[PDB]
């Protein structure tokens, strides 16, 4: 809530928004996902992978 | 190389003045014995150091190992029933 929210004036270059009514701006969830993107069924060979 | 003047010749040098003989001779300066003095320090903290140094710098490695290799479940194929 302290980096996300800029002041008039103030650098908005970490922030999301701006404006005159930052100060009282807050979140309520942040869910978040994350997916892994991979390569299965690797080629084994003579000695392993 | 000058040439002769036969109607005006003239003779050789006559004496002249002095310049007092002994003033034009000099005496032989008469050297002492010396030193370089002092207890010489046998080394000297340098402000360069006294090496080689190099122009480019070489990527460096040191080699890794994986892991355990594991088994897999492998998707298998189809039965070849003419059909394939």
């Amino acid at each position: 809530n302290n980096t996300a929210f800029a002041a008039v004036g103030a650098n908005p270059l970490e922030a999301i928004y701006q404006g005159a009514g930052a100060a009282d701006c807050e979140f309520e969830e942040i869910s978040y996902t994350v997916y892994q993107s991979y390569l299965d069924q690797l080629p084994v060979g003579q000695n392993g992978y | 190389m000058a040439l002769i003047n036969p109607q005006f010749p003239y003779a050789g040098p006559v004496p002249i003045p002095g310049p007092a003989p002994t003033e034009t001779m000099p005496l032989l300066n008469y050297r002492v014995e010396g030193r370089i003095a002092g207890i010489q320090q046998a080394r000297q903290f340098m402000p360069f150091l006294q090496g080689p140094h190099r122009e480019v710098a070489e990527q460096t490695y040191y080699a890794i190992g994986t892991g355990i290799q594991m088994g897999q479940t492998f998707n298998q194929p189809l039965i070849n029933t003419q059909e394939g």
